[PDB]
């Protein structure tokens, strides 16, 4: 029993461990998605309801698994009641259910380190609120930022230092792009929750806009 | 039956009358078809009464179970949407004969003008709503007559105690051009039921605030 | 019941009567009868109201599961055949008289001519469905007055603002001889509602804007 | 056999002692839940029924996995016949049950304690009821407190020596964080409700924020 | 076929005939239609025989059965609860001729004031129930009768002994214009069942003083 | 597959050895079931069927459920044929099959021991029956007393000693109470005890609970 | 059809006719519809031929399966209760056209009183039944007939043979006006059945006696 | 557990080491598909959909069963919604998500490795796409060449240094054979096939025998 479960972890943890990085932070305008992703159309960061969005790090297929499992329950619970019902926090929560469940009775507990961001809808005043779930279904309330894959600790240290509330987009962006460099567009995955749109607030910064950004 | 709900500045009221019957026979003078399913939020029901009993008590322990799962409560969006389904869920029970339509009324904590929060929302047997926005609505087999009473009272009600005694007329008009739906019982001392949801909350009206104003209909139709 | 929609260069219009109906009774004044469903598609829906505004909503959030799934948005033909299955599926119970059909009008990003992206779906109770290359449709009650009123009305439209006139105006013959179908309540100040599709996507046309039209068809026609 | 339920304990055990405490006691007012939380919206402190209460110490998502169960068995009884009829005893009496399949047949066992609270209905002299509910299925019957999680010994020797029955909110409330602070304490990092027996309807309300804070001081 | 109940203070009473029908046929003459099914109620059940033996058993051993497993039994509302659920679970076969309506007569031990603890719930053949406020009903074809009866008499019930009389009194009503309701039998010695209900529980009615009360009926009516 | 009964036996064993003592002994009014039990509102002692009265010893949650599945099966006997048809020795010998079922099939075994006991219907003259059933399903019909759970067998011999088959109420309750105490010292207070009584002489349910200012009344004089 | 069973001081007697028809066919002179159940218990049953023997084989599967799994007998409620749970089950067959119904007899050894110990129940097609406290009962199409002369004949019940022949009579007005029913044929020596319950359990009444007893009768009809 | 995975990853990369190998590279027009395979009849290259390819190195039965479960999913989809809904993208992601499962879950995993490719519909311009899956479902974004099967490295650096976009059918039929005889191949020992952006509805066609002689040439 303290045998399998050891193992378990153990391969997680290593599983995420060797993985690239992927930071979320909180700024003046919402959410920010910065992760090393050097691929053309596989996503790390992706949109899961109107103002909740979902960040990744680990083995691809499995928090893509975990990604459609989050869409699917969003959509379903937002037609069930309401749009405005679904809430990041329902998505972590359910991130923590499913993820214990992998953990202790998948044939392989999922390589996975998930993140769940949530901006206020448009017109409102709401802190951003981001969720770390890690692979053994363990959930975690931050304010300001969330690192996840690889060496997570330069990253955090980094950010530590370098972190300031309502920092402008470039800012924020900058900070980010230093503390996983502890870097062009063409190896990153950038998108935001942007708190000013009206209704879908996730948007992806891309090529030529993002690199508007990065060089400031 | 009758039902009626009706919006004032600040809240809702909604009452419904006391009469239960089978066929031509009385077999109820009391009866209750008015219930506060939530912190803000009333439903009347009309038909079948084990069918409208057994929607008002399954919806509120839906509501509350939301609540409780989720820690916050439905949107008065989601609240609609899960009366709707339930409705629709009676579908083909409705067409074997045990039919029963709801009547929403409630106030929205979430809304921008704290005055208009109130709302009402009317249901057909196969669960389409309509929210109201015409201040006042009914259900039953009174509720025209409670409709066009209201229609030509609507201009009075500027508070909940207007809006309460024009509710309570649009009822004495109804039970009194239709016998399934019971007026005012003096000798008995029977009133309708009503709930009044504003900002603080919902609560039922003490029956003999109903009975005031009953009797002051009565004798405004007596001289 | 009435939903027009109509292609005009560079995009597509539709709109729809306020009115709900029990039989006779008028049981709704303020109804909406089109519905963005996407950001480039609009659907109107005629029939039992529970069924139309279930179709409208699950619509709109099939589309956008897929492209949250996929990250990229259905094909216009795709959107069709979704919508069409939908229908289908519910044929059963629209035997038993729960039926709905709907109108969809998109603008196709992806179509060769940008002028003539606008498109106009139409469909019957099996989901069998038609693309509507004469321009302009109608769904309904006083759906054959609206279209008839259309076969004549329809070498005015130019732009946006004649199309959506046009529209404005087959709603309002469709009014005049179908009872379950309403016109412009200048009482209440209640108007059809209708949306517009272009190459910038779908937006609510104003109701200040058709309540102009409205009052100039109006003074017209006295 | 032997071995697997030796280990099945132990890490069960292990996992309950590495989390954060709760304490709760019975004062004049109800019951009071009082738990090391340093989170904004992540509770381990939940209503069940009109005058039940839930409070649990160990892994998240396990013991919410439990909550949601247990709102679920109260919701439904009180459905099927009336919702007077539940009560704390059947609830801390199913999640005996529960923990005991858990713990037996499940891939892990759950690191989780819960404690379940009833105060009396409205208006009712009753004293209130406090369960404590062990990660295999054991169920005791508590008088005066209950303490899970963490290093319990120091708390529990704490208000041994410092509970009074019927002290107010606020005595209540700082016997409470005194003897939480007696192993390994402000407003952002605790969680506090109270099972308020003399609210009329539904007893259980959250004190959080300005008014913790002036309770605290 | 005549089940009455009435409230009086301190208690509930309630009294059934003793006939037996196939049609116009007597096929009993010593039939038990009241049960009591708890220490603290009583239930009696009109229509087919079958369905009614079977709901007062199965009834009886379910209170039962929650009060074993959870060592306290039922509140009132549950019981009442039940049994409506157990009725609307019999509505199909109801539909089909197996029908049989319940009448619950209890005495609420948590009822704040003991002498009005008394408690009457009636129910339809969809399980839809109404506690009693007015202190007395009936069940059954004769139950018209029986009712208006105990509406002119009601005002004579000041305790247990006058309660039982009027009870008995209204079953005579019933059995006078029912056919199907059977009044005392003088001949065989044959007379309604009744069980009374008070703080110390529900016991049934000796045969003997619901005898003399029919003897009193009779020559009262002489 | 030795060692595996041998581990699941020994599990049970010591599981019921560490639990608290409970005695069931026939007195001249029925049944008297006393359980050493600190709890006020968790039961180790019940109501099966009109005569028949339940008694446990070990894990709580465990006997529970073999005391609902008792009542269970003796409520269902009885609405399929008759009242008078559910007998002690029926739902001894389904708690036989049960635990035999559990312990050799079900993930761990059930550290349980129980006691099915009857007295007769009201009016009726026949001699009580206990019945004790173990872990695995072993099955034994006992004449005087039984005792589960803890140390048995000081218990044992405390209530042999000093048996009377005929003694009263509250010599029967004194008797079991010395007895337990001699298993573990010189106070046993109603706040330990858990006491109720199958008595023969009520009409129907003969199960009765003795709590409080009443027991303290049987304890006391 | 006609089964007949009466209670005597200290037993019960049943007995039934021999005849089967199809219409006004007679397809049957020798049937047996009275059978004995248990060593304190005989069942006759009137209707369809297929199903009344199903019951009265089942039935006493029934019983002497539970006696051997329990090692005691049923209760007399037990079995009772067991007969009516399986005409019940038949129900929907009766519906369609296979409609059985039993009639019972027994000797309760668990009765208080060893004299009026014999108990007769009747069954409905939904199970319903009826403990016959007036003493006789009948069942089948000449049963009216058989009840109406048991009525007249039972004063003279004192003992297991009087009341024997007050059943065969019984049989025999039934008989005399119900073609379905079998009288005592002379030419072919076919009597009806009749089984006997005392104490000492249930015995078949030997042919011979119950043709003494039809002889008498028709002598006495005779002059 | 732990050691279970690392078991099944090394019986997959060597059943993958012994296996035949199989080159995909974009080019002027469109994708090329050449695999070492001396079948007359078993097929290791196959069309998916419209203009999305299949090439797959290990054991046969295994890719086949993959091929034809790719297959599937893409006319299903075509029919739920549009041909042109259909993108090699899916199938890529598809094939990702299927391998895992049968890399954590079967009796034993697949010993195989996977390319699917993409060529832009008639009369667009777009790049093609080339997607890589292993046998653990990994899955990788290539925008030139993926080389599977065998020893890979030789084959990985001859198209490296030898591979220019845009290079005509018979230049990179050419580097291709000669990377893969780096790591004599000719008709009767090679299949091959290509996704030709230039057809209108079916882009992938087979070059065989006397034609694809030609082209050696
Ligand atoms: C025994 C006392 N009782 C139960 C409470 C009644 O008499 C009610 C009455 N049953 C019926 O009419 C029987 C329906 C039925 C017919 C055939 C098979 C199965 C069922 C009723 O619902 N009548 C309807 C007439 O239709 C509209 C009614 O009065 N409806 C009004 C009503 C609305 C909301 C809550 C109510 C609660 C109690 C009583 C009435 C209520
Ligand atoms: C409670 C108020 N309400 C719901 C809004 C209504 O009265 C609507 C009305 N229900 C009905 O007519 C009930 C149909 C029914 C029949 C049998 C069993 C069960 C149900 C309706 O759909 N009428 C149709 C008649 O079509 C000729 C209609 O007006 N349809 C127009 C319509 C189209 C699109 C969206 C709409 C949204 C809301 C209302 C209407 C809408
Ligand atoms: C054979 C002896 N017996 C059974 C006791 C009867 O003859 C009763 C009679 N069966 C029937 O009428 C048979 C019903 C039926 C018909 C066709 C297919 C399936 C079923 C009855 O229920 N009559 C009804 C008439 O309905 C109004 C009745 O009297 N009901 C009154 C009644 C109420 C509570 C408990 C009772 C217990 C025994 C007898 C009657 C009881
Ligand atoms: C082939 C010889 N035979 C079998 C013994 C018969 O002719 C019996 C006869 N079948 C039928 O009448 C067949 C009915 C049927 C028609 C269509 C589909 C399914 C069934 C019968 O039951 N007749 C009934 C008339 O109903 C009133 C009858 O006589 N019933 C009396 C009777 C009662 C108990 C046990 C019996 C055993 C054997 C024979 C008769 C018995």
């Amino acid at each position: 029993m303290e045998q399998a479960m050891r193992e378990r972890s153990e391969l997680a943890r290593k599983g995420i461990a060797r993985a690239k990085s992927v930071v979320a932070l909180a700024y003046a305008g919402g959410v920010l998605f910065v992760a090393e992703n050097p691929s053309r159309s596989l996503q790390k960061i992706s949109e899961l309801y109107d103002r909740v969005g979902f960040a990744a790090a680990g083995k691809f297929n499995e928090f893509d698994n975990l990604r459609r499992g989050g869409i699917q329950f969003a959509d379903t619970r937002g037609y069930a009641y309401d749009r405005r019902d679904v809430t990041g926090r329902q998505l972590a929560n359910v991130y923590a259910q499913t993820l214990g469940t992998i953990f202790t009775e998948q044939a392989k507990p999922y390589e996975v380190e998930l993140c769940v961001a949530e901006v206020a809808h448009y017109g409102e005043t709401k802190r951003p609120e981001l969720y770390r779930i890690t692979y053994d279904g363990s959930i975690a309330d931050e304010p300001h930022f969330v690192v996840m894959g690889g060496t997570t600790e330069p990253i955090a240290n980094a950010l530590k230092e370098s972190y300031a509330e309502n920092a402008s987009l470039t800012d924020a962006l900058r900070i980010a792009v230093a503390a996983l460099r502890a870097l062009g567009v063409a190896s990153l995955e950038v998108a935001v929750l942007d708190a000013n749109r009206p209704r879908r607030a996730f948007r992806r910064i891309t090529g030529s806009a993002l690199q508007a950004l990065l060089v400031d | 039956t009758t039902i009626v709900a009706l919006k004032y500045p600040g809240g809702v009221v909604m009452a419904g009358d006391r009469r239960s019957t089978q066929g031509n026979m009385i077999s109820g003078r009391d009866v209750r078809k008015v219930y506060i399913t939530d912190d803000y939020t009333a439903t009347g029901i009309a038909g079948t009464a084990a069918v409208a009993v057994e929607f008002a008590r399954l919806y509120a322990v839906e509501l509350e179970h939301y609540e409780k799962l989720e820690g916050v409560p439905l949107t008065f969006a989601g609240k609609i949407n899960r009366l709707a389904i339930m409705v629709r869920g009676n579908l083909a029970a409705a067409m074997q004969g045990l039919l029963a339509l709801p009547l929403l009324a409630g106030y929205d904590i979430h809304a921008s003008d704290p005055q208009s929060a109130g709302r009402i929302v009317s249901f057909d047997a196969a669960g389409g709503w309509n929210i109201e926005e015409e201040g006042y609505q009914a259900v039953g087999s009174g509720s025209l007559f409670a409709k066009s009473s209201m229609k030509k009272l609507y201009s009075q009600v500027t508070d909940g105690d207007s809006g309460l005694r024009v509710a309570v007329e649009a009822l004495y008009d109804a039970a009194d051009d239709d016998s399934a739906t019971g007026g005012p019982d003096l000798v008995r001392g029977i009133f309708p039921t009503a709930v009044i949801i504003d900002a603080d909350g919902a609560v039922d009206v003490p029956e003999s605030r109903i009975a005031e104003l009953a009797r002051a209909i009565i004798e405004s139709r007596s001289g």
